[PDB]
């Protein structure tokens, strides 16, 4: 609200749209995450790989496990899916996640470990709801901690270059598929309560509206069929 | 051959006595039939430096001696006869002139009983007269090669030229739209290298 308001006062306009230009990097909203006790200790701080604790990695396990449904919430628009799995931009990289994977200090994954004691979830975009996003992430993380979820193996590769080199699960490719995953995800749907079903209904309505819009690409490439 | 008689028989009123310079530019004099007998023997005079031949303004005239066997009545304007010519300078064939240079190479090969024959694939685009765009705004698809639609959209131009090649005896056998939008190709039988070279020059 502040950015949009001040931009206007300067005769400019601000947009948090996930992918406002087809050939340029999109708007992310990465969240750096840590879990603390009331006494002021960071539970993610640890002696495991990269300065992380088993609690941190179980939380990551929740993120990985629930990634499909989580995508619906933190990538909540049709347009979100043009930021994810995007073709290479003029600057040489999209910098957004393509796959359900994590690396170290490595910006080509769904999750990056930027430094000891925290996780960076790089999945969300500028459309992500400021409340549903932490809520959805937390629900997924808590369940990871409760089930001692295994996040799998860290990938120290450039996933844009060497995604083919490894077997990795792709993120949902469009809003409708992400929403279906949300609805089928009990932990997530139950963690968000009635907000999840309400959200899903709205997003389905948006999809039905979008999927009927004729595009210029279609006209150009189909008129002469 | 007797060019004056042919002129009278076939109703040719003018001849283009034509030569190709180093840069490929067709240079010609348009001469009325009444003057062809003289020109065919002595050649048409030009200031060589004014064409791409690498001469001097101070040099004597080159003389373009037409090859009567190359005669072509312009099929779109049959009152005009086109002739390919060899540039002569100081009483000898001029070695800087493309056609003369080819004839020399050919003569060496021929002295060894080896005769080059070739065919040419002279791809071209059809574009707007101002050169801004291709002639056909509906020719847009990513793989346009051999496109039936775009080919037939220019049927009149292509068919006309092909039929001229039929009448001239070049043995044309196919035409199509090529791989770039706006691009075309018209093929005809290979021949002795000099024949093909002359036809190449006329074709363009
Ligand atoms: N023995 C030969 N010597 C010289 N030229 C020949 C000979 N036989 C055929 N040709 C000529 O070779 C040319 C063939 O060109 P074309 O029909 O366009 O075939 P292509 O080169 O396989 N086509 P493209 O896909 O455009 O490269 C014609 O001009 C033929 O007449
Ligand atoms: C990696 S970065 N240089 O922080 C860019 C992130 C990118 N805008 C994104 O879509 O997340
Ligand atoms: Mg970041
Ligand atoms: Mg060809
Ligand atoms: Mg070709």
């Amino acid at each position: 609200f502040m950015v949009k308001s001040v931009a206007e006062r300067h005769g400019l306009r601000a947009t948090f749209m996930p992918k406002p230009f087809a050939h340029l990097t999109g708007n992310g909203c990465h969240t750096h995450l840590s879990m603390w006790t009331a006494a002021g200790d960071n539970l993610f701080e640890g002696d495991g790989e990269l300065g992380l604790s088993p609690t941190a990695y179980a939380f990551l396990g929740g993120l990985i496990g629930h990634a499909k449904g989580l995508t619906a919430v933190v990538n909540p628009t049709v347009n979100s899916y043009k930021r994810l799995n995007a073709p290479v931009t003029v600057s040489g990289a999209t910098w957004s996640p393509n796959t359900i994977t994590y690396g170290g200090n490595n910006r080509t994954h769904m999750v990056r470990i930027p430094d000891a004691g925290r996780l960076e979830l790089r999945l969300p975009d500028g459309a992500a709801n400021p409340y549903l996003m932490p809520a959805a992430i937390l629900a997924a993380g808590l369940d990871g901690i409760e089930t001692q979820a295994d996040p799998g193996q860290r990938l120290d590769i450039d996933m844009y270059v060497e995604g083919h080199s490894v077997e990795a699960e792709q993120l949902p490719l469009n809003l409708l598929d992400a929403v279906r995953a949300l609805e089928a995800d009990e932990v997530l749907a139950g963690g968000l309560g009635a907000a999840a079903a309400a959200f899903a209904k709205f997003k389905r309505a948006e999809w039905a509206d979008y999927k009927s819009q004729l595009t210029e690409w279609e006209r150009r490439t189909t008129l002469d069929c | 051959t007797d060019l004056a008689s042919i002129a009278r028989e076939k109703g040719i009123e003018f001849f283009l006595i034509s030569f190709t310079d180093l840069l490929g530019v067709q240079r010609a004099k348009l001469v009325p039939a009444r003057a062809i007998a003289d020109m065919a023997v002595n050649g048409a005079g030009f200031a060589g430096f004014a064409a791409w031949l690498d001469m001097s303004p101070a040099d004597a005239d080159i003389l373009a001696i037409p090859d009567p066997e190359s005669l072509i009545q312009l099929p779109w304007k049959p009152s005009v006869g086109w002739l390919a010519a060899d540039v002569h300078f100081e009483g000898r064939p001029f070695p800087k002139a493309p056609r003369v240079a080819l004839k020399s190479v050919l003569a060496r090969a021929a002295g060894k009983d080896m005769h080059l024959k070739h065919g040419v694939e002279c791809e071209f685009f059809l574009i707007q007269p101002d050169g801004s765009a291709i002639s056909d705004p509906a020719d847009t698809q990513a793989k346009p090669c051999y496109d039936q639609d775009a080919l037939m959209r220019r049927f009149d131009v292509i068919a006309e030229i092909c039929s001229y090649m039929v009448d001239l005896g070049w043995g044309p056998y196919q035409n199509d739209h090529e791989d770039a939008n706006g691009q075309f190709e018209m093929n005809w039988d290979y021949a002795d290298a000099l024949v093909t070279a002359d036809r190449h020059a006329f074709f363009k």
